[PDB]
RNA sequence: GUAUGUCUAAAGUUAUGCUCUUAUUUACUAACAA
RNA sequence: GUUCGCGAAGCUUCGUGGACAUUUGGUCAAUUUGAAACAAUACAGAGAUGAUCAGCAGUUCCCCUGCAUAAGGAUGAACCGUUUUACAAAGAGAUUUAU
């Protein structure tokens, strides 16, 4: 159920400000301009990070220029935000490019339609979107299913071959995927560019997880024990005298583990 | 006296107002425009002036200043405060350490 | 005079130089405008242009307005907006210094904010915390393409250069340190010169290394720490006292 | 945090208008002292005045120094902070400095402390300021056409600007070295030199107890030459 | 062989019982050869 | 400039009183001197302990990559250095001083 209170859209919000103007531009123009824009954005981000050795190709296919020093390599492992952004632009760059080709006098409209259809049904095979965000397999699978459905309603009496267009339902799928992800990428890339600008938060504090549960447990335990002993101890002894205590405890634990009775004489 | 109901209403009003404002501040601060919808003039002498907040481009960072600085806090314990325990144990207090 | 004529263009934007200096490294960095993948060799070079003030200085859009700041690119001698520039185009004087004297405590004559501390070099625009008027003038060896001149010759040429751009409090060349200390009448003036002769040449048309002026490394005009010399320290103190007497009488 | 402290801007600075319209960008810059976010305020002094005035430092910093947030001058006397600290050091005391820590971490820390600096303690309370002022007050009470001269007996403290201006009043180029005092003055024309000489610590030959003076000159000159 | 970590990358801040000679072991180390 | 009233020449033209409309942007300014980061050359090449190994922590006015409160950066790095007093009471011997 869509929540109703949030009736300040993104575009509306942007419209409200001065820094945007509006124009009537051809969709191809919009596309090409957005490839140019996107390219400039991603390059700006990468260079900002410092790693100029990652050359963006104009086809949004990122690759390193030089052989990478291990440090450099570590630096350049861009995350699932940036790569996902790239992949979406790759997707877009494909279809927009196909339109350009069509309109640039290369290919016929049927050829265009087929091209677009091919792109949508082979987003997996044309842009490793799945790599970064694997739930896109669902989308890919859906597209495949559509193709299977469509073709066999498109090729009843007609034989086999590649020349079917009809890109609608797949296109719908991709739109809904983008709808799904727009929030995710606003968060992800939001945080990313925030990190680029503001440093990362220095109140890191890690949660417990399966991997560090035991260590945390044990530290909590020894803190508790130490506290109790200090409460007990009437002299108000130093932290260095607590080291003896906790070390004693540790030994005791080990003794228990062994099943050797832990009977140190000098204790209270 | 257990506090007055009327005065509890006061305190609640004050503190509730405060915390609501604080949370609003926290929210409109954050980059997630999603959380903008849960948000519940001056003079610099005898001389007078109008304060304004110019709306900025929603591309450029909202808060250019903040950059996650490490900052050490000065304590500011300007007023001294005692630590004040009343006891004097000699017999049990000296016999015990030999055991402890 | 400067006020008699409109300011000529230093150089048309066709003649202006691009923002892609020297390929110092293997690849260009878009968000920084610097180079990268290699910092082999020093970056600095000699200014192609110079403020020839009488041939250049004049009226502006600013001289109409009462813009209180002078054109950095005028000082550098490369302003591509001549009379159409908002920032002014002439040597700072008592009238203009006096005019901006309120604001110039916090920031330069180039209308850019000063900082808490000098940039470790004493190299960048001055700190607000000091009211310094004294420019250190390093890199004279580099500024003359290793021309074995006389100390007298050096100091004279230096005098010719900085006296042209602002009223001098004093200058003194140091043979033992191969540098200048060029105290100015006003902080605005100091600021102006400090940019106006940054990365410049001390060479002249009469000198034989005139066509090699570009190829060296320019004047290192930075700001000066006050001398350890107690001979001048005392003088400084006296000056401070005098100034204090002025302001203190002015309070009532 | 909440916008609890108001901005600390002085009068002269701000300009003589009954109502200006300034803007506040909150968390709007690191300050010029303590590298620390604060609410940046800014305004054109007039509507059609081109120069914006932006609040350089943070309010805590301002309070700490007890200054304007745009001028960096004391809010009372409209004078450089260092200068005012010197004045304060001079009257009533021997030592009053306001040491800013030039290390990026420590400066922040210092800024955070709600404690006035040396001179700020005086200038905050107006009574004390007044007292200081009154104490200060108490404390108070032959022409061969050479175009090129060689002037001597130059006070060590005098600057070239004073010299040239004096000459102008008595009316070009000038060379002075405060070591030697061989004030190698040169005029833009010989006629101008004539004019000057005809118009006449002004000891002045025309080369191209005076004895002792010559000696003092001599030794100083020699020393200069060795340098 | 690496992570990783240091290093360099140029412009001058104004003060007056032993020494010896050898041969042998053992250990460790060695992106050096077998 | 439009228009609505008027006057002076021929519904047309020149002059007059109105109404309409009446404050843009800048925290910035074009290359060295107000700030990145690796990179290259050189040098070493990795915590326990004898040797070889998985790590998870912790403190840190160290951070980086990461969407991250996953995780990973060599167990990410540094932590291994330095280290004197709440200083007492009792006895014995020797020296001095005084009564
Ligand atoms: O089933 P998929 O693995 O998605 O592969 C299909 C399938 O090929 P296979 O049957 O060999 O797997 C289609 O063949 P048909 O079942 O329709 O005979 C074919 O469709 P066309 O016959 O219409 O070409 C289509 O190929 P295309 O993508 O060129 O339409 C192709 O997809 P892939 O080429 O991606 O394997
Ligand atoms: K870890
Ligand atoms: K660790
Ligand atoms: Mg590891
Ligand atoms: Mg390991
Ligand atoms: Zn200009
Ligand atoms: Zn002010
Ligand atoms: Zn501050």
């Amino acid at each position: 159920l869509p929540t109703n209170h949030n009736k300040t859209k993104l575009l509306k919000s942007l419209k409200n400000t001065k820094y945007f103007q509006q124009t009537t531009i051809d969709w191809v123009e919009a596309g090409l301009q957005l490839c140019r824009q996107g390219h400039n954005m991603l390059n700006l981000l990468i260079h900002r990070k410092g790693l100029t050795y990652l050359h963006l190709d104009y086809n949004f296919n990122l690759k390193p220029t030089k052989t990478l020093t291990t440090k450099e390599r570590k630096k350049s492992r861009l995350g699932n935000s940036f790569h996902l952004m790239r992949e979406l632009l790759k997707m877009m760059k494909l279809i927009v490019d196909t339109h350009v080709q069509f309109r640039l006098g290369n290919v016929d409209a049927f050829q265009l339609a087929d091209g677009i259809h091919y792109i949508l049904n082979h987003i997996g095979q044309l842009t490793g979107i799945y790599r970064y965000k694997y739930k896109v397999m669902h989308q890919i699978r859906a597209c495949k299913d559509l193709k299977h459905i469509i073709y066999y309603k498109f090729n009843k009496n007609l034989g086999k071959g590649p020349g079917c267009g009809f890109w609608q339902p797949a296109w719908r799928v991709w739109l809904n995927f983008l709808r799904g992800t727009i929030p995710l990428l606003e968060r992800y890339i939001g945080n990313l560019i925030t990190r680029q600008f503001e440093g990362r938060s220095n109140e890191i504090v890690k949660t417990t997880t399966k991997q560090r549960l035991d260590a945390y447990y044990d530290l909590e335990l020894r803190n508790s024990v130490m506290d109790d002993i200090l409460e007990m101890m009437p002299e108000s002894i130093r932290q260095k005298k607590a080291r003896t205590i906790l070390q004693h405890l540790s030994e005791a634990w080990r003794c228990w583990k062994a099943n050797i009775p832990w009977d140190v004489p000098g204790m209270p | 006296p257990l506090p007055t109901k009327a005065e509890i209403q006061e305190c609640t009003a004050r503190t509730k107002s405060y915390i609501q404002r604080l949370v609003n501040a926290k929210l409109a601060n954050s980059n997630n425009r999603a959380s903008s919808r849960y948000v519940t003039l001056l003079l610099n002498n005898s001389h007078h002036i109008e304060v304004v907040s110019k709306q900025m481009d929603p591309l450029l960072p909202r808060f250019v200043g903040k950059k996650a600085r490490k900052v050490v806090a000065p304590t500011e314990n300007d007023e001294v405060v005692p630590v004040l325990h009343m006891d004097g144990s000699n017999d049990r207090g000296e016999a015990d350490p030999n055991e402890w | 005079s400067w006020r008699d004529k409109s300011a000529k263009v230093q150089v048309k934007e066709s003649e202006l130089p691009s923002s892609i200096p020297a390929q110092t490294g293997l690849t260009f960095n878009i968000w920084y405008n610097k180079w990268s993948q290699g910092f082999a060799g020093n970056t600095r070079f000699v200014s192609p242009f110079a403020l020839q003030p009488q041939l250049h200085s004049g009226k502006t859009r600013g001289d109409n307005d009462g813009q209180l700041f002078f054109c950095l690119f005028f000082a550098k001698g490369m302003c591509c907006l001549g009379p159409k520039c908002e920032y002014l185009h002439h040597i700072p004087d008592e009238e203009d210094i006096g005019k901006l004297a309120l604001r110039t405590e916090v920031l330069d004559c180039f209308g850019r904010e000063k900082f808490a501390d000098y940039r470790e070099d004493m190299g960048g625009i001055g700190s607000f915390r000091k009211k310094n008027k004294t420019l250190y003038v390093g890199g004279i060896d580099g500024a003359l393409n290793s021309k074995h001149l006389k100390p007298a010759q050096i100091e004279s040429r230096i005098r010719f250069v900085f006296s042209r751009l602002g009223d001098i409090d004093r200058i003194r060349y140091v043979e033992s340190k191969n540098c200048g200390f060029v105290k100015f009448k006003y902080q605005a003036n100091a600021e102006f010169a400090k940019e106006a002769m940054s990365n410049q040449t001390l060479l002249l048309p009469s000198d034989k290394e005139w066509d090699d002026r570009r190829e060296g490394t320019g004047l290192l005009v930075k700001w000066a720490n006050e001398d350890p010399d107690p001979a001048a320290q005392k003088r400084l103190q006296e000056e401070l006292k005098l100034e204090s007497l002025n302001m203190m009488v002015h309070l009532i | 945090e909440i916008n609890e402290p108001p901005p600390n801007i002085c009068e002269q600075c701000l300009g003589d208008e009954a109502n200006i319209r300034m803007t506040k960008i909150p968390q709007g810059s690191e300050c010029k002292i303590c590298t620390l976010p604060f609410t940046l305020y800014h305004f054109k002094t007039s509507k059609r005045s081109n120069n914006i005035i932006k609040t350089l430092i943070c309010v805590r910093c301002a309070t700490q120094r007890n200054i304007c947030q745009c001028c960096m001058l004391d809010s009372r006397w409209h004078i450089p902070i260092q200068l005012r600290d010197h004045l304060i050091s001079l009257v009533n005391e021997e030592n009053v400095m306001t040491e800013e820590a030039k290390n990026d971490m420590m400066k922040r820390f210092l800024s955070l402390k709600n404690v006035k600096l040396g001179g700020a303690q005086i200038t905050s309370d107006p009574s004390e300021a007044d007292n200081i002022v009154d104490k200060l007050k108490n404390i108070l009470l032959k022409n061969p056409s050479t175009k090129s001269f060689f002037l001597y007996n130059i006070d060590a403290s005098i600057p070239e600007w004073k010299i040239t201006d004096t000459v102008s009043q008595l009316l070009l180029s000038l060379i002075v070295n405060h070591k030697a005092k061989c004030g190698g003055l040169r005029f833009q024309s010989s006629e101008l030199g004539e004019r000057f000489v005809s118009k006449i610590i002004f000891i002045i030959p025309w080369s191209s107890t005076a004895e002792n003076i010559k000696l003092s000159l001599s030794l100083n000159k020699l020393i200069q030459l060795e340098l």
